[PDB]
RNA sequence: GUGAAAUGCGCAGAUACCGGGAGGAACGCCGAUGGCGAAGGCAGCCACCUGGUCCACCCGUGACGCUGAGGCGCGAAAGCGUGGGGAGCAAACCGGAUUAGAUACCCGGGUAGUCCACGCCCUAAACGAUGCGCGCUAGGUCUCUGGGUCUCCUGGGGGCCGAAGCUAACGCGUUAAGCGCGCCGCCUGGGGAGUACGGCCGCAAGGCUGAAACUCAAAGGAAUUGACGGGGGCCCGCACAAGCGGUGGAG
RNA sequence: CGCGGGGUGGAGCAGCCUGGUAGCUCGUCGGGCUCAUAACCCGAAGGUCGUCGGUUCAAAUCCGGCCCCCGCAACCA
């Protein structure tokens, strides 16, 4: 990137929802390409997350994937020499791609045998502010004021 | 000394650390604290985050002892100077005037090997 | 912004007593201003500072004064 | 305290703050592209003693001038002798760290010394690396300091730019390395060597004078081009970063 | 022989005071940063707080006996 500047990518809302962030998170499911199966397992999940409880996979897909957001996080800069870890701002773009990684990656940590049945609970956990991938943020966001005092240094 | 609303504070800017003293307007102390106070240990001590909450601690025991009002005085150049000083008077407590008495020789004693 | 030479009226630079008149040339903190800013040249710019170090010795006019507020 | 640390210091009360006191050393701002001195060098303030220098008046002597082997005096720092002084700093020294090692660079300690008196020492990148004196050869600008009714004129210094000219080039150029004369000092390939011997000096450390054998076919100055840098500036590549998937493991 | 105060995580230790807190340090594991190495940072697993009884709503904390260690002082025909 040391040119321009990069486009962020476009991307074609969902074939349901018509949700952009639905779309995206599906790519993170897929595996070699074949977004036909990612995102088979991930309505699957989305119907059995009403199945368990009266809401609807929507504002749970939301309210799961805004806890996930980290507000700041640690980024080395090696200036003085030395590389400091700086706690400084977390773009918009990141939150999200971040939030959405870690979720499917927490979810595949999960141990049941089905894989929509982990995007299913992992995405419930994290709406109630409670599963692993919160963990990895609640972390995130702990590194990074573990560490404020070097925050003099934020670029 | 126990008991006063008015007062001052002390600043105290070394390259590897700040403290700051809070002290009755005749000289003697009521409290004090600095980056090692804090909880810092070496470089972490010089950074102004540190400086920042060592000011504010500083603040906080003197707010006990009934302080409100302090004339803050500075010595030195470390990187935290100017912060100790903001995290004063946003401390809530009353910055009458801050004012500079780094010390500096009209050329005496040889300085180290620096 | 404003010469300390014509800042003031005709007065003697010999003289380590009229404080009033030196204290004007003597800084924020007593540090014996700039030739660069006092308007003076280079002659008298000398007697003047010699005139005032005798004025501190006798201690009318400062060493040095604290910067207040900053 | 540092890159980060450690040694170190601190509840036997340190650091930070205030008051009283002791002692040594060095002089902030003015301060500079500044000033003085023959050089080494000389910086708070006061007084005394003293050297050099520059300007005006056109007054006095009447060539009394220049250089100057040897001699004599001066001569940063370190170092030495006797006595005194000792805050800070600090060779040596001890510890910590770093590292393959670290007899160092960094850190914590620390002695002689650095300060004064008297007396030695006499060297230096004691450098403008440019001996002193005199006369002559465009100017522009900057500044320090004298004299004169004074958008200036006229002496004495301190820088820069540059005529002619010089120079191997770099560069110098009325503050010459230009054009000339007087006088002194010095050089004659690199290494051996500022060594050896002899002499003279020194308390000592050491200083002054100062070779040869042998050996080398170069040592050397300035400038050109490029390459290189744990140099800089601008700019770029799946170079790092961000991200996805892999070999290194198993057959 | 009597007197004094100690046992708490793998190691050292605060908490005992005066009842409602088991913490810190390094160590071990994962993660973050790293040329490397530590330093730093995040998280984590791990203690009937010696033993048996006792007062208590509740103690390792106050009580009694005892086990073991450390120390104090004395004696030794
Ligand atoms: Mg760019
Ligand atoms: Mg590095
Ligand atoms: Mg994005
Ligand atoms: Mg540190
Ligand atoms: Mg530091
Ligand atoms: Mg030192
Ligand atoms: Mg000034
Ligand atoms: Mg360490
Ligand atoms: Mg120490
Ligand atoms: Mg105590
Ligand atoms: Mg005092
Ligand atoms: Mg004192
Ligand atoms: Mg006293
Ligand atoms: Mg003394
Ligand atoms: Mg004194
Ligand atoms: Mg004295
Ligand atoms: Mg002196
Ligand atoms: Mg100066
Ligand atoms: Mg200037
Ligand atoms: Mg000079
Ligand atoms: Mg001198
Ligand atoms: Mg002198
Ligand atoms: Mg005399
Ligand atoms: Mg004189
Ligand atoms: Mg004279
Ligand atoms: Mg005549
Ligand atoms: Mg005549
Ligand atoms: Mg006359
Ligand atoms: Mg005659
Ligand atoms: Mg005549
Ligand atoms: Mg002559
Ligand atoms: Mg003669
Ligand atoms: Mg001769
Ligand atoms: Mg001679
Ligand atoms: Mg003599
Ligand atoms: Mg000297
Ligand atoms: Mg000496
Ligand atoms: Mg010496
Ligand atoms: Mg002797
Ligand atoms: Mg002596
Ligand atoms: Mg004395
Ligand atoms: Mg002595
Ligand atoms: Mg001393
Ligand atoms: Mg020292
Ligand atoms: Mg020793
Ligand atoms: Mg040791
Ligand atoms: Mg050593
Ligand atoms: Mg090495
Ligand atoms: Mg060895
Ligand atoms: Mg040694
Ligand atoms: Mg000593
Ligand atoms: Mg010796
Ligand atoms: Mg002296
Ligand atoms: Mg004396
Ligand atoms: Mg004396
Ligand atoms: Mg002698
Ligand atoms: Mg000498
Ligand atoms: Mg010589
Ligand atoms: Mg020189
Ligand atoms: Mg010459
Ligand atoms: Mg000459
Ligand atoms: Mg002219
Ligand atoms: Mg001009
Ligand atoms: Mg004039
Ligand atoms: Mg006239
Ligand atoms: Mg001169
Ligand atoms: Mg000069
Ligand atoms: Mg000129
Ligand atoms: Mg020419
Ligand atoms: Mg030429
Ligand atoms: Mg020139
Ligand atoms: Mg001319
Ligand atoms: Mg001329
Ligand atoms: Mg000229
Ligand atoms: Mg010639
Ligand atoms: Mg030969
Ligand atoms: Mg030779
Ligand atoms: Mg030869
Ligand atoms: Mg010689
Ligand atoms: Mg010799
Ligand atoms: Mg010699
Ligand atoms: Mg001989
Ligand atoms: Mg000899
Ligand atoms: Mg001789
Ligand atoms: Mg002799
Ligand atoms: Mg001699
Ligand atoms: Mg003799
Ligand atoms: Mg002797
Ligand atoms: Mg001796
Ligand atoms: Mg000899
Ligand atoms: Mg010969
Ligand atoms: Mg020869
Ligand atoms: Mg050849
Ligand atoms: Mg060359
Ligand atoms: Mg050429
Ligand atoms: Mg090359
Ligand atoms: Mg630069
Ligand atoms: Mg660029
Ligand atoms: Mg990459
Ligand atoms: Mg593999
Ligand atoms: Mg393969
Ligand atoms: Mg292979
Ligand atoms: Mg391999
Ligand atoms: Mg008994
Ligand atoms: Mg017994
Ligand atoms: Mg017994
Ligand atoms: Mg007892
Ligand atoms: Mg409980
Ligand atoms: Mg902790
Ligand atoms: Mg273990
Ligand atoms: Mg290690
Ligand atoms: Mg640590
Ligand atoms: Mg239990
Ligand atoms: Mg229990
Ligand atoms: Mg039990
Ligand atoms: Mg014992
Ligand atoms: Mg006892
Ligand atoms: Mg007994
Ligand atoms: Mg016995």
């Amino acid at each position: 990137a040391r040119r321009r500047r990069a486009e962020v990518r476009q991307l074609q809302p969902d074939l349901v929802y018509g949700d952009v962030l639905v779309t995206a998170f599906i790519n993170k499911i897929m595996r070699d390409g074949k977004k036909n199966l990612a995102a088979r397992i991930f309505y699957d999940a989305c119907k059995i997350i009403q199945e368990k409880t009266g809401q609807e996979p929507l504002k749970v897909f939301k309210q799961a994937v805004e806890n996930v957001k980290p507000r700041m996080e640690v980024r080395s800069r090696r200036v003085g020499g030395a590389n400091y870890q700086v706690p400084m701002e977390v773009s918009p773009r990141r939150q999200q791609s971040l939030a959405l990684r870690w979720l499917v990656q927490a979810a595949n940590q999960r141990p049941e045998r089905r894989a929509a049945v982990r995007i299913a609970h992992e995405l419930m956990d994290a709406a109630e502010g409670k599963g692993g991938a919160v963990k990895k943020k609640e972390d995130v966001e702990r590194m990074a004021e573990a560490n404020r005092a070097y925050a003099h240094y934020r670029w | 000394k126990r008991q006063v609303a008015s007062g001052r504070a002390y600043i105290h800017a070394s390259y590897n650390n700040t403290i700051v003293t809070i002290t009755d307007p005749d000289g003697n102390p009521i409290t004090w604290s600095s980056g090692g106070v804090i909880g810092y240990k070496g470089s972490r001590k010089g950074t102004p985050y540190a400086a920042q909450l060592a000011a504010l601690d500083a603040a906080k025991k003197a707010m006990a002892y009934g302080m409100q009002s302090v004339d803050v005085i500075v010595r030195g150049t470390g990187a935290g100077r100017e912060q100790a000083i903001r995290a004063l008077q946003a401390s809530g407590l009353q910055v009458k005037s801050i004012v500079d008495d780094t010390p500096v020789p009209h050329n005496g004693c040889r300085p180290k090997k620096k | 912004k404003a010469k300390v030479k014509a800042t003031l009226g005709e007065f003697d630079l010999r003289d380590y007593r009229n404080v009033e008149v030196l204290k004007r040339f003597l800084s924020e903190t007593g540090k014996i201003l700039p030739r660069r800013r006092t308007g003076l040249s280079a002659k008298e710019q000398r007697i003047l500072a010699k005139t005032i170090k005798r004025a501190r010795i006798l201690g009318l006019l400062p060493f040095t004064e604290k910067l207040v507020r900053k």
